[PDB]
């Protein structure tokens, strides 16, 4: 099952909230129920 | 030692006794949901 | 094949470092501990 539902009164701040962050660039796609936690830059040109 | 939908399975058995030429089956004891990228051990 | 309990447990893991997640199961003669955490190796893993 998956339930989802509103927050909005509990995260959400006037200055603004920054605690959450997601990931937006990875080499491969992910295998299911996975978890990863790296911070390496991604590489996307030859020098480091 | 098997890993499968992000879980790990391990079976086991122990006799007393190159490998010796019989029959014996492996009964499981461990299941753990970890979850993680494994390639390489030790 | 063994006696006197030479072999004692197993170490699984990508890289086996402390960037990534390993496994270790230990049998250390009193309990079975497997404890899965961000955990260090050395090059010559042993114990007393």
């Amino acid at each position: 099952c998956v339930i989802a539902w509103n927050s909005n009164k509990l995260d959400s701040k006037v200055s603004g909230n920054y605690n959450y962050l997601y990931r937006l660039f990875r080499k491969s796609n992910l295998k299911p129920f996975e978890r990863d936690i790296s911070t390496e830059i991604y590489q996307a040109g030859n020098k480091p | 030692f098997k890993n499968i939908d992000g879980y790990f399975k391990i079976y086991s058995k122990h006799t007393p006794i190159d490998l010796p030429q019989g029959f014996s089956a492996l009964e499981p004891l461990v299941d753990l949901p970890i979850g993680i990228n494994i390639t390489r051990f030790q | 094949i063994e006696k006197s309990n030479i072999i004692r447990g197993w170490i699984f893991g990508t890289t086996l470092d402390s960037k990534t997640q390993s496994l270790l199961i230990v049998n250390n003669a009193t309990n079975v501990v497997i404890k899965v955490c961000e955990f260090q190796f050395c090059n010559d893993p042993f114990l007393d």
